[PDB]
């Protein structure tokens, strides 16, 4: 039933936080990175995904 | 004084919205960048009210866009529009919408920014696996979704202060094999990470000028409902 | 001449960002981690070291 | 109101003093937990105006610590301090400051927190390579700077309010080789990585709590210079 609405679903199910993704939370991490607050991080690739990243093998 | 230019922006439920409501929040001055194809279509949005509400900041406050402007980050100069573009439909009553002319654009009338956005991406065959990609797909993709971070870089670096900071949304298809996500994307955003790293340390070094990418997660945009798999 | 001054000697001079990495440069990316504006990153790895890690060749 | 304990702090030098110095901008209440061997001179230094200079916060503010708990991150419960620690001259005098024992005490002073910092590391052949550290130095180094991480977790997520969140400092010798950093100190850092993700599956998906580390650049603190390479 498309491809998001798989991504979604899984992530919602699978990653270690379950909660919705909002364009907003990658909105406030794209505001601390662009921020002087975050004068010691460049060339860097953050991870913004509940933390759907760091599985391997799903509990189901 | 914060400004912000913020590419790749088509309506409000995309990560550029999203990241736009943030940095408002802060009081930062926001641009944006319209693809053409939809700019017309977005200012009539904009203008009938369709976005009142999507741009209330939580704090009580009204979200402040300083402009709003055609961009095409498939167009370097002005002498790279192709003449069936050059007299597309949608393209003919606009002008100054290549990645250079944005640049001087900006920078005659609102001076040097200090935050730079990419958020954009596309690709002709993104419905096809890789294996089944042309060439021309598989380099539209790379055009389109990761050339077009270096050359935002290097022409908007002359109209950017020292420590200003870049930053770009990948996604982890790059890293790891997920099906469905084809046309060469995965291979775009492999490189727009690689990309990030070498141009942290040309930008690092030669302006002091930061950047970065942030690999999101799912959310259901505009783009997303078009990866038909 | 000891650990230290070498480690940061060779990140003055080779990170992409050349300037001195301080304590408060830490400071504040815990202090963002640490807040909700971070809901969305978890498990992760957060270099903080004004890229050092990305670099394979020094230049000299 | 945010309250956060920061474990591993001997003096202003360290990265836990920044992280203080750094989250008293935002006004959250500062917890220090001390190693006892260095308790009492950390007191007398602070008591006698030692670091008066170092509380001053840019904006005129004045670092507010609200409690200075001794913690050794070595023993988990009130009965696994050994005798000889037990009666050492350092420690005698000093109480609860097992692992267990401090988020008893703070959860009986404060009710519940929602900040925790793991700022320690320490390993008896630190001196030595990894190929001449014995296996005494080696589950030393990992016992202090890798499990005391899992078990501040254990005990701590019970006085801790959902959504809280959690941070440990590593460096890059866990996943590049860089001689001079023995004892197994690469070891225990390439664990707490390693335990980082684990944990963060665990205490997300009951707790709701989130846990990452930060991987820092070379700093001179005094245990960096204890590092004789
Ligand atoms: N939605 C997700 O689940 C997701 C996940 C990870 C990364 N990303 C990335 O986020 C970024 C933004 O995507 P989004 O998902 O918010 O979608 P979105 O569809 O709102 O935004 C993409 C925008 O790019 C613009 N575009 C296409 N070709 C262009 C061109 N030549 N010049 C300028 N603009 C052009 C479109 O008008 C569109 O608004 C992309 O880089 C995408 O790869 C998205
Ligand atoms: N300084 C750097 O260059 C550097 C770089 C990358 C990562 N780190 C990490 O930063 C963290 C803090 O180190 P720092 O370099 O700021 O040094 P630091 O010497 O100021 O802090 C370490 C603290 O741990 C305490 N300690 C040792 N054993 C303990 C125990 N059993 N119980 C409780 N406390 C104990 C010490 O009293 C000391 O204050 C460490 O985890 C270290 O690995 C430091
Ligand atoms: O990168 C993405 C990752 C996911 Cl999960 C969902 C949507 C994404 O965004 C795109 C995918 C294909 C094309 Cl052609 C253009 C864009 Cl913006
Ligand atoms: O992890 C570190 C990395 C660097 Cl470059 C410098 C100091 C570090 O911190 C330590 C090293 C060894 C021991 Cl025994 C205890 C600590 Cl706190």
């Amino acid at each position: 039933y498309t491809f998001i609405d798989y991504a979604i679903e899984y992530s919602e199910k699978y990653a270690p936080l379950r909660q919705k993704l909002l364009s907003t939370d990658i909105g406030s991490v794209a505001s601390f990175l662009l921020s002087r607050e975050s004068r010691a991080i460049t060339g860097q690739t953050i991870y913004v995904d509940n933390g759907l990243n760091i599985m391997f093998l799903p509990d189901d | 004084e914060d400004i912000c230019f913020i590419a790749g922006i088509g309506d409000t439920n995309g990560y550029g919205w999203g990241i736009a409501k943030e940095l408002s929040k802060r009081n930062v001055k926001i641009i944006f960048g319209i693809w053409p194809p939809v700019y017309n279509i977005f200012m009539k949005n904009y203008k009938n009210g369709k976005f009142d509400n999507d741009m209330i900041i939580d704090k009580d406050k009204k979200m402040n866009i300083l402009d709003m402007l055609p961009f095409d980050a498939s167009f370097d100069t002005a002498n790279d529009i192709d003449e069936e573009t050059k007299n597309n439909k949608r393209y003919n009553m606009l002008q100054n919408y290549t990645i250079e002319d944005v640049a001087n654009l900006i920078h005659q009338k609102y001076g040097k920014i200090n935050m730079l956005v990419h958020s954009l991406a596309n690709a002709k065959e993104v419905q096809k696996d890789l294996l089944n990609t042309s060439r021309k797909g598989y380099l539209d993709a790379l055009s389109k979704s990761s050339y077009s971070l270096i050359s935002l870089c290097k022409y908007f670096v002359n109209i950017m202060k020292p420590q200003s900071s870049i930053i770009s949304l990948t996604y982890h298809a790059s890293q790891k094999v997920v099906p469905g996500y084809g046309g060469g994307m995965s291979s775009a955003k492999a490189a727009l990470e690689s990309d990030t790293r070498v141009l942290a340390y040309h930008l690092g070094r030669n302006y002091n000028i930061r950047i970065n990418t942030i690999s999101a997660g799912p959310l259901k945009s505009r783009a997303a409902t078009a990866i038909n798999k």
